[PDB]
């Protein structure tokens, strides 16, 4: 299981790219955060989104880690 | 020439029919694959990494065994497959069954014994032909210790 | 001497290492169509023939059949020698 | 439309798992059963044949 944040602006191209190398799928979960926040230098006050990884599968985990740095999303344990 | 090579999962194989009516791309044969041993989710995403590189080991080490063959006596195709060639053979192949047992795990006990299998007839011909190609070079000097003016011949 | 041993060596190694090659392009085959394609119990496994120099439309066939079922948006491995 | 396949895709999985995990302790359930009684037959004979 894994909880993110991605921007809005790279939500598309990103569940297209995790429906490919995954490929089995992971339930994606699509809801927009409200009114922007900051993280200092990357990004600058630009509204979000979150996602839900959960798969069940934890061999997934490490096919999904690398797609999570590659878009640059910002991830909690949850 | 080349070889394609689609799978079209979802009766259904008789869409494949419908593929055979478009005659004017290719014939579309067949080749019947037998059920092999599932039931891992974890580790068939593992081998997918492991089948990916030992079909670039094995098509790789093929590729010098026919530059191999230049070597004894200089072009022909004759690489038969089980008394057959390579087009004939690969439209009517299968599993042997026994050579990889389907019986066995397909994920590692069938993949390993196929890469040790193959990687065992790969370093002894690359041993072996290096013998051979040491007799093929001294040879050679044979006749260049017979050629040149007779101070040095 | 050694010329007549080695052709039978590399008829022996080449006819066993195609037929390999072959049967691992099977299991690369059988893993993940299992998971692109769903899998109830097996997937619906067929497979296909080569082509010459028409293979830009054999790609435009192919996707407008793929497109409505789902690099490539259906299941492939090239194999050529 | 195509994620309602891959729920069911998913779910033929995780199901699949539980069954073959429930096999592997199904042959166990029985592979130890057979060596763990004669385990204890050898040594209750140890005890019947000192006591001979």
């Amino acid at each position: 299981f894994v909880a993110g944040v991605i921007n809005r602006e790279r939500i598309p191209t990103f569940e297209r790219m995790l429906w490919r190398v995954c490929r089995g799928n992971v339930f994606l979960r699509q809801a927009e955060i409200e009114n922007p926040l900051e993280d200092p230098v990357t990004g600058d006050y630009v509204h979000k989104s979150v996602f839900i990884i959960f798969f069940q599968g934890d061999q997934l985990k490490n096919r999904v880690k690398k797609i999570c740095e590659g878009f640059r999303a910002s991830l909690y344990p949850c | 020439t080349e070889f394609w090579l689609i799978s079209a999962p979802g009766t259904w194989e008789k869409l494949h029919a419908a593929t055979t009516k478009n005659n004017n791309l290719a014939v579309s044969s067949k080749f019947n694959i037998p059920d092999l041993k599932v039931g891992t989710l974890d580790v068939l995403v593992g081998l997918s990494d492991e089948l990916a590189k030992l079909d670039a080991f094995v098509e790789g080490v093929v590729k010098k065994v026919a530059q191999y063959m230049a070597d004894v006596l200089e072009k022909v195709q004759e690489n038969l497959l089980a008394n057959g060639v390579d087009l004939v053979t690969y439209i009517t192949r299968f599993q042997w069954d026994m050579a990889k047992y389907p019986i066995k795990q397909s994920l590692k006990n069938i993949s390993e014994i196929i890469a040790k299998g193959v990687t065992q007839i790969d370093n002894d011909l690359k041993s072996r032909a290096s013998a051979y190609n040491n007799l093929k070079g001294n040879l050679q000097n044979l006749e260049r210790k017979n050629a040149g003016s007779l101070l040095t011949r | 001497k050694q010329f007549g041993p080695l052709v039978r060596w590399l008829k022996v190694n080449f006819s066993e290492a195609f037929i390999a090659w072959i049967h691992v392009k099977a299991l690369r085959v059988f893993v993940e169509s299992v998971l692109r394609y769903g899998l109830p119990v097996n997937f619906q496994a067929m497979l296909l023939q080569p082509n010459k120099k028409t293979m830009k439309k054999l790609r435009e066939v192919l996707y407008e059949l793929y497109k409505h079922l789902d690099y490539y948006p259906y299941v492939y491995y090239k194999i050529d020698c | 439309a195509d994620v309602q396949k891959q729920i069911k895709h998913m779910m033929a999985f995780i199901e699949q798992e539980a069954n073959e995990k429930a096999e592997e302790i199904d042959a166990k359930a029985e592979e130890e059963f057979n060596i763990e009684k004669g385990r204890l037959v050898q040594t209750q004979r140890l005890k019947i044949m000192e006591y001979y």
